């Protein structure tokens, strides 16, 4: 095969899929390969873009024995693998070993299930690619105007709260004080004010 | 006509689980039963081709064209009494498994609450009724279950499958009490997580692999088995139904020594045996339900 990777840490699989869903419930999947890693990248409305990368070094073993080119793209309808992957979870506690597999251009995406056992295999019908690129969403790495790094928990936190209070617009504000303050506030436009 | 047995569980532990696996079965399978009361072996029967009150609409609305023709010993009973004019005092009945299924129901449950008393099944004379009595350890349980008397003529047309054995590759199932037994188990059943899966394309490529493929849905999955599987003795593939493989997935779980034979989309035969020591074999025929 063009591609394979295994792996045993299923969790870090289905933590990145369990936060490709927020960006539609049922739409097609980019799996971006290269030697680096595997990305996956979903696009909503042209305004908003993600993209997970899952490294190498997340795999035991990562092949990538295309040559002709050095990046793979294929498409993949996300409704198929979140359904699939959920009934596969369900003795999760097992000892799984997933074996990603990508044949190339016009074959399935394998997704194989073994607990010693039982070798469940799955493979995913690959669709076209549509046109919209996903380089056309991405900051200039020259116009920065404000860099804030920010903890989880807190900003998790806030996002709960805007959520809670409805939170229909919401503001991000960066301003820094001469003599050392820095203030960084998320104003929100809700049912509250 | 004179048909007379007397059943004691707690002598031999085997034989009942083997009779209860057939009056489980069969009843599971389609309404009604032929039992075949021989001088020496006890055939149950559950055939859509016969069975006379059970030959309604089988093959005709659902695909029910499922055969199960066990084999039980005369050993098996404490007192085996036959006295019939037909030849080898063949006695054939067709009665309902919905009494016979309760009154073993009722009987099992009073072994659980600490009993010794045997069970009596009589003929109290073409329709006729079953006398089972038992008792508690002196409270008194009469179940005169209605049963008919099927004609000697009807019983012929009550001939087993004949399975080929050109292209059948027989595959050897685990013993469930082994380590790989439960893990087979659950490979057996893990077809049942899926609601929306109506036919099985079973697959055995020959150490035989055996696998599982199904094609009823947006993905495409293969359930496979990794696990020591033997051949008793080319891909060899049958597409079944899933109830058909549920009731073998209770077979499995009910015995031991277990022959899964797989004729090249043609049939799916699941043979099951209980080595007491003659030997109380199941053997259940599915048909192909579609081609491959």
């Amino acid at each position: 095969n063009k591609f394979s990777a295994s792996t045993v840490h299923l969790e870090h699989i289905t933590t990145a899929l369990s936060c490709l869903t927020p960006f539609g419930s049922k739409d097609d999947v980019l799996i971006f390969i290269d030697a680096d890693g595997l990305s996956f990248v979903r696009e909503n409305n042209h305004v908003i873009k993600i993209q997970l990368l899952l490294s190498r070094e997340l795999f035991m073993s990562y092949s990538y024995r295309n040559e002709t080119e050095d990046h793979m793209k294929l498409c993949v309808k996300i409704n198929h693998i979140l359904d699939s992957v959920s009934v596969m979870n369900r003795n999760s506690d097992d000892i799984v070993e997933c074996t990603l597999s990508y044949d190339g251009h016009g074959s399935p995406f394998v997704l194989i299930f073994e607990d010693s056992f039982i070798s469940e295999r799955v493979e995913y019908s690959t669709y076209l690619i549509k046109d919209f690129d996903t380089n056309g969403l991405e900051l200039d790495r020259e116009r920065i105007s404000f860099e804030a790094i920010i903890k989880g928990e807190a900003l998790h936190s806030a996002l709960k709260d805007l959520k809670e209070i409805g939170c229909k617009e919401c503001y991000v504000y960066a301003k820094t004080e001469a003599n050392d303050e820095n203030v960084f506030a998320l104003i929100s436009k809700s049912q509250l004010g | 006509m004179k048909l007379k047995l007397i059943v004691n569980g707690c002598e031999a532990p085997d034989d009942y689980k083997l009779l209860r696996t057939t009056i489980n079965t069969v009843a599971s399978l389609r309404k009604t039963a032929i039992l075949r009361f021989n001088s020496e072996r006890l055939t149950i029967i559950s055939t859509p081709k016969s069975s006379l009150n059970s030959s309604n609409n089988g093959t005709i609305l659902r695909g029910d064209t499922g055969q199960l023709w066990c084999t039980i010993p005369h050993d098996v009973f404490r007192l085996y009494t036959v006295i019939s004019a037909r030849e080898l005092n063949t006695i054939t009945m067709e009665c309902n498994c919905d009494s016979l299924l309760s009154v073993f129901k009722r009987y099992d449950r009073v072994m659980n609450q600490g009993s010794s008393s045997n069970m009596t099944i009589k003929l109290q004379s073409p329709i006729c009724a079953l006398g089972i009595t038992f008792e508690e350890i002196v409270i008194m349980h009469s179940f005169k279950v209605p049963v008919k008397l099927l004609f000697r003529a009807q019983d012929t047309r009550i001939q087993e499958p004949m399975i080929n054995y050109i292209q059948l590759m027989m595959y050897k199932l685990p013993p469930i009490s082994g380590e790989f037994g439960s893990a087979f188990h659950g490979f057996i059943r893990r077809v049942e997580r899926y609601s929306n899966v109506n036919h099985i394309h079973l697959m055995g490529v020959k150490d035989v692999e055996l696998k599982i493929i199904v094609n009823e849905l947006d993905w495409h999955l293969e359930i496979c088995w990794n696990g020591p599987l033997d051949s008793v003795i080319s891909t060899h593939e049958v597409i079944i139904r899933c109830k058909d493989w549920k009731v073998c997935s209770k077979l499995y779980a009910a015995f031991e020594e277990v022959v899964l034979a797989i004729s090249h989309d043609e049939s799916c035969v699941f043979h099951c045996s209980l080595d007491r020591g003659e030997r109380g074999q199941i053997i259940y025929y599915i048909a192909r339900s579609k081609g491959l």
